[PDB]
């Protein structure tokens, strides 16, 4: 075994070895490895992808214009976001302005993801971490029905609707087809919920899995449908026609009507169900505002994303903010360039990858993806992976730093970059959290942290959906209807030669598309992916990525039984098809 | 009165087929897990994880040989000795064959478990295979899209859990219900095709009338799905009435059957 | 002024003359006029359609299979019953069988209209007379709270649900535009309700006004739409392929759970919502049990409907009972004879028709609508009435009789008419109905009783679609499709000369369509609807119809504010639009 | 904020105009009655009757002269000097006329005040006439169908509300949005009607396929409205996809053009 120091870490791989493979209640493959020492406490963690496809590679030789709807199925969970990375890297290189309804529509489509996304995952992903659905069969109906309408307006909170749910979940247990429960971690010490609180919870995952579906009918009007909606570049393809003949055939009154009425529905379900339920989890886990904290109070990162001013990609447009804090120096928010060769790196040194020189970080226009499967030495062989070797190659992931230094992307690191910015809601919005909880600002920096972040994320972005509704049809009243620019369609209309960048703040992290043009055709195209950034394995220095950092120094009650591991990982909301396209 | 046992198995993916089945409306996903079905194993919904995912895996394909019905979403990559895509330490393919062994029958959701779709494009980096090549003594129904239709998903698993019998299907082992006629050929659009009546460049005149989108590089005419019928997200729209041509996402090969943009 | 007796009342038009013109929350045009005693008691009621339009003249020389289309526009409340019973009529006349699939989804249509129609009149029609709305703005919203959940398991119960329901209320009413609501009888002594119970009513009143619009997506897969759903003559159009290429352009397995969603969706509202309202109605309004009896003591009347066996319309088929009851003899339920023409017959002496002899009835197949207004010595003029001349002819309405007997029809008929036959189902929800409210069963026979019997019938029928579902599958397992039989279709293979007889129970009674046939054409089409039995003018022995018979006897807090003779005219839902066709 | 007053009045009708409002699913018609309109006279709807409605009928058109809107469902008949319609003891037209002078505009819902429909049809017994026949010096927006679409109904009032102006219409006084083009020019099963493939008798192969209904009488052809596109119920059908023709009931005429079952 061996033992060195890094970001303040002692990383240890002496001790008891266990393997988590497969990571469930995340997109894609994971393995996680740790030790852990004679107290029970993690001193090593290695985080692994399991997958690669090579989107990087497919998208050589296609036509600019086809581009987003291959790069659209990286992933079918945070459905959209790449496409709108798309359409943005392939106009900044050609050089294409589109339309203001178009922008305001792309800025509807990403807000309307934001929600989806954060609602899932928040309850189908990792709730369970935090409600022990078992023990919800020991609760009272009424002292349910007392403890939610002490916490929020919802209106479902009767005694018999608990009891209905109650008597369902029991029905279903008792042939003992228990399904997605089997074998799960109930009554480990760690589920800290009374059962009224665990009946509540649950009740509330069903109405999220119903509801959920509404609120992707937005992305059915403008973009056809969903899963995986429709995208040009040049604009969008959902035609404006609100007062002709032909209406029938476009986007009209009665489709934006349609619109309203789901925003309106998402908004109330985020802030009377979602947002009492995250405050709950916090006060009966105030402990884990302690654990998990990585990176988080070192190294964070933000691109920004929702341009209010189109085709303008600069700090006085972009609603949400971007920059960079390194160091734990949160007093000197940094400025990012996606272009700076000595900025965004990815390294491959313990990656399943090939480079000239594996000792240097190349930046995305300078990037090769020459997949090269090397697990060396895994106490089995390479087809029976029994221990990862992290001393050498152990991931499909690439290692990306900025600055030579390790960040963490998403909710928690978007909070804290404009709340230092002196964001004036941000700031107002986190106070009063934590105040709420009687917690010290310094408690966000956690695995509890990330949760309250995401909650308050989804309710900013309903927020800003009846804006962006607002702002398109303050436009139709003014008879502004465009919705494509075509004057550079034509691919004889194009530069010989051209590159650009697309970049956005995607639900779990900062998103960047590098693409390179050339005799109509796509010569590069490189991805670098939020999950890329938290899952990343280490770099030539040894400094460890967001996920291994989170998890180091952690107590384990049961190690047999992964519960704080599981915690900390799905905290992040996980993407492995995204993290290695 | 027990429910028909399910393992839903994930290879190299994008997971929209799973997000497709949880937007259903009627029966609502919630009321399948529920009531219709025992969905006894699938990575993205389950409590377990690692070693205890393992113990439920192993449990249920013994318990139940012969009578489960397997799920299958993704596909099996064959470079790298199947280490494009490792489950629990080995190739994803030993967990397919193990799985499609004690199945009673397969369901091959979206186009990329019934095809390859889009990391089997050229040139296929990790020789993605679709179900078929791999299992070849079991029933499989072929479920094609990217991703199918959330209706479609769940109208399929009632018929199966209603009628007890597998849908009859079409020479490629798709089902007739659903796939037995072309997107064309119940195109709301078609008036405009028949009269020469297309959408020239974007946001023209034509595209605010809902002319056809044929000289767009609508894939339509060649494609067989139920879009244009059923529609997607509880009959809100398609990608023909949004304004997009179809690009072709149930059909085998459509990533590499030319630009988007060129026409049928 | 003159005095006589009828069936057991005195019929006295001295004193103080009152008119109500318009009756409003019904369909259509009707004028009521009573005499009131220095006592402030009803002893003469006058009971006039306002309007008329002339579909059995429209309908000579049609197509008998063009009929059901024409005729469904005689109403778009009851939207499709006589579209059911024109089919059912034309059928019987050139001797056709419907396939077993037709015969079920028919009765689904009727099922659904009965779910969609009493619900909607328990809310948006009658509800205002029993709820005071303004009253609403003075309850707790936690008193509301506990009392909705000591009556439902139903989930939107919460403290903050019903506060934010009442300062909707609050704000509407805050400008002074108090729309439907403007110069209501708000505050009248007759208004019995608790603050909080007023409050329960009105959010009750508010989500059925949303839920309604779901019930008809049932009519909307077989029929087309609603209002106003497509049939042929038969079976039905809607052809079913559940397994073959092409099912996609028919009624297959996704449309089928369309419709399993709505019938789940519907009971669970009835039984949850509109059923405990009807009890706590009863509770606080226990007096209107002795009010408002009316011929329902002596007289009712019900065709039956919803024949099991197809093409079967007998008592061993038919789900909903038929029989007549006269003379207060309950325990001699009779026989209905549709061709007798010594059973329904029509009057006209004193309405606005002409006949060879005005002193006796026709039978439909001996039918005449020949127009003739002529209301004679009315205070003020033929184009300016003051007072109606109730000794001569005053309606549109003609009056039908059954053996010469004046008849009620309705929920409250149909209910006493099942009791006393026997059927178990129907005897034992009375009883237990009753019994909760410590009533006798003769305290159904009154106004109260025709709202309590309006709800116990959304019930049963929502219970009945969910059985009718259940046989459609059951045929399909059995590879049994076929929805229509066609060998009689072509005019030329009907009979040269024929006649036949539709009838069901709507939602408001006894509904018949009289048809003859003769070279291809319609030579005669006769209706007689429900709300004709109901609101009926005198015949040529003085003898009273139900609305009439109904509101005799009725005592008046305040003459100038008719909410007594409001309560009682809408708790027969009146149709006017019906009666008079 | 105050809320623009409607003044809504029926004359002869089935009342199926009013059904069809109530259906709206976006905006609810709560919510257009609570927060979009004043709904201020309405005697399917109102708690007033009699002296008490006459009040309200009274103080609105006085107070608000000039500034409502007056919707009109159904229409006047000028037999027996109107007494075929008798509303506070006097004829419907009286009512009618004195509602249109104080009115900025009126809403003709329905092909019964567009242009006649059942009781219109031979041999007209009561001489119903349409309300543009009868009230000659005001704006009429004309919006038919037996009834018209829920969604159009609420689309055309929040059109009014949130654009501050009526809208566009053709040469007959029809909103552009929704009647501007043909429901066959829309039709899913135009592909059908192209190729000669029809259902011959019901419940054929055809139909069970389908196929178009022209051979079975639809006047699609020859009908403007949105059922084809905007469809009915929150989108859930129209009269063609459950399998009957179109009857033509947006049109001018449509009971006496033959019978439904005739070829257009
Ligand atoms: S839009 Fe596409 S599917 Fe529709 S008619 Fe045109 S080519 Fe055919
Ligand atoms: S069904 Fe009617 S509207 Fe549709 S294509 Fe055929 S004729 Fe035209
Ligand atoms: N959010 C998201 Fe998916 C990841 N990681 C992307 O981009
Ligand atoms: N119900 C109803 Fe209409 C009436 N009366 C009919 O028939
Ligand atoms: Fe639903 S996993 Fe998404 S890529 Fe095309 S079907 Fe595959
Ligand atoms: Fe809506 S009232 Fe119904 S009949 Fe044809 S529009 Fe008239
Ligand atoms: S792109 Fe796919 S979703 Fe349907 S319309 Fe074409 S088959
Ligand atoms: S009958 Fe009427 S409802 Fe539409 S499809 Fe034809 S215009
Ligand atoms: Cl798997
Ligand atoms: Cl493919
Ligand atoms: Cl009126
Ligand atoms: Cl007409
Ligand atoms: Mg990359
Ligand atoms: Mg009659
Ligand atoms: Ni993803
Ligand atoms: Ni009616």
């Amino acid at each position: 075994s061996t033992q060195y120091e890094t970001q303040g870490y002692t990383i240890n791989n002496a001790g008891r070895r266990l393997v988590v493979d497969p990571i469930t209640r995340i997109e894609g493959h994971m393995r996680c490895e740790v030790n852990i020492n004679d107290q029970n406490v993690i001193t090593n963690a290695v985080s692994c992808g399991t997958m690669f496809r090579g989107l990087e590679i497919i998208l050589q030789g296609r036509d600019p214009r086809d581009a987003w709807a291959f790069v659209e199925r990286i992933c079918g969970v945070c459905t959209g976001v790449h496409a709108l990375a798309s359409v943005y890297a392939i106009e900044d290189a050609i050089g294409i302005k589109v339309p203001d309804n178009a922008n305001i529509i792309r800025n509807i489509m990403l807000a309307t993801l934001w929600c989806h996304d954060h609602l899932v995952h928040f309850y189908q992903l990792a709730g369970m971490d935090w409600i022990d659905v078992l023990d919800a069969l020991k609760a009272d109906p009424r002292k349910t029905s007392e403890l939610a309408q002490s916490l929020s307006s919802w209106p479902k909170s009767s005694p018999g609707y608990f009891f209905d749910v109650q008597n369902r979940l029991k029905k279903f247990v008792e042939g003992g087809q228990l399904g997605i429960f089997r074998n799960g971690y109930w009554g480990h010490p760690q589920y800290k919920l009374p059962p009224e609180a665990n009946l509540m919870g649950f009740a509330h995952y069903l109405e999220a899995l119903d509801f959920q579906r509404e609120i992707v009918k937005i992305h059915a009007v403008f973009g056809g449908k969903n899963p995986h909606p429709n995208w040009i570049v040049g604009g969008m393809p959902c035609a404006i026609n609100i007062d002709e003949s032909g209406a029938v055939g476009a986007v009209n009154m009665e489709r934006l009507n349609l619109v309203q009425s789901i925003i309106t529905r998402t908004a109330d379900f985020i802030n009377n169900v979602m947002i009492p339920d995250a405050l709950a989890i916090g006060q009966f886990n105030k402990p884990w505002s302690e654990i998990g904290t990585g990176l988080s109070d070192k190294c964070v990162l933000s691109y920004g994303a929702f341009p209010d001013i189109a085709n303008d990609f600069g700090e006085k447009s972009l609603l949400m903010p971007g920059g960079a804090v390194i160091n734990g120096d949160f007093n000197n928010v940094l400025p990012v360039d996606l272009v700076d060769p000595q900025q965004v790196q990815e390294f491959v040194d313990h990656a399943w990858y090939r480079y000239p020189n594996d000792q240097v970080g190349r930046h995305p226009f300078d990037g090769i993806t020459d997949p090269w499967y090397n697990p060396g030495d895994v106490k089995g062989s390479d087809t029976n992976i029994q221990q990862l070797n992290e001393q050498e190659r152990y991931s499909w992931i690439k290692a990306p730093r900025w600055r030579g230094n390790a960040m963490e992307v998403g909710p928690l690191a978007r909070t804290l970059i404009a709340y230092h910015k002196g964001d004036a809601a941000t700031v107002e919005s986190v106070d009063r959290m934590m105040s709420a909880l009687n917690l010290p600002l310094s408690g966000i920096q956690s695995t509890l942290g990330r949760i309250l972040c995401r909650a308050h994320e989804a309710q900013w972005a309903a927020g800003k959906l009846q804006y962006f509704f607002d702002k398109l049809m303050t436009n139709l009243k003014n008879g502004n209807l465009a919705t494509a620019s075509t004057e550079k369609w034509e691919p004889a209309t194009w530069p010989t030669e051209c590159r650009g960048v697309g970049f956005t703040e995607a639900a779990r992290g900062a998103l960047g598309h590098w693409a390179a043009i050339r005799d109509g055709k796509i010569d590069l195209y490189q991805c670098v992916v939020p999950t890329t950034w938290n899952a990343s394995p280490r770099d030539p220095k040894g400094q460890i990525g967001a996920y291994e950092a989170a998890l180091m120094n952690t107590k384990m009650a049961i190690p047999e039984q992964p519960l704080e591991i599981l915690r900390t990982l799905h905290s992040f909301d996980p993407c492995l098809a995204c993290s290695t396209h | 009165k027990p429910r028909i046992p399910v393992v839903w198995i994930h290879g190299l993916e994008c997971t929209c087929c799973t997000e497709s089945f949880i937007r259903s409306a009627h029966p609502l996903a919630k009321d399948v897990i529920l009531s219709l079905i025992s969905l006894d194993y699938d990575d993205t919904l389950m409590a377990a994880a690692g070693t205890q995912a393992e113990e439920v895996f192993e449990d249920i394909i013994t318990q139940y040989n012969g009578k489960y019905i397997l799920a299958v979403e993704g596909n099996p990559p064959l470079g790298e000795q199947g280490m494009f895509c490792i489950s629990s330490g080995r190739p994803f393919i030993e967990k397919l064959k193990r799985a499609a062994a004690g199945a009673s029958a397969i369901i091959a959701w979206g186009t990329c478990a019934s095809w390859g779709c889009v990391q089997a494009a050229r040139p296929n980096p990790t020789q993605a295979t679709p179900i078929d090549k791999v299992i070849t003594d079991k029933p499989i129904i072929k479920v094609p899209g990217c991703p199918p239709i959330p209706d479609v998903m769940s109208a399929i698993i009632t018929y199966m859990v209603t009628f007890d019998r597998l849908p009859d299907v079409d020479r490629m082992g798709r089902p007739l219900m659903f796939y037995g006629q072309r997107i064309h050929d119940k195109c709301y659009r078609r008036a405009h095709f028949d009269a020469g009546e297309f959408v020239q460049s974007w946001d023209d005149d034509a595209a605010r009338k809902g002319y056809c989108l044929y000289k767009m590089g609508c894939k339509g005419p060649t494609t067989y799905n139920a879009c244009s019928s059923t529609r997607w997200n509880d009959g809100v729209s398609f990608p023909i009435q949004s304004g997009h041509g179809c690009l072709g996402c149930a059909e085998n090969g459509f990533w590499d059957r030319g630009s988007f943009y060129s026409r049928v």
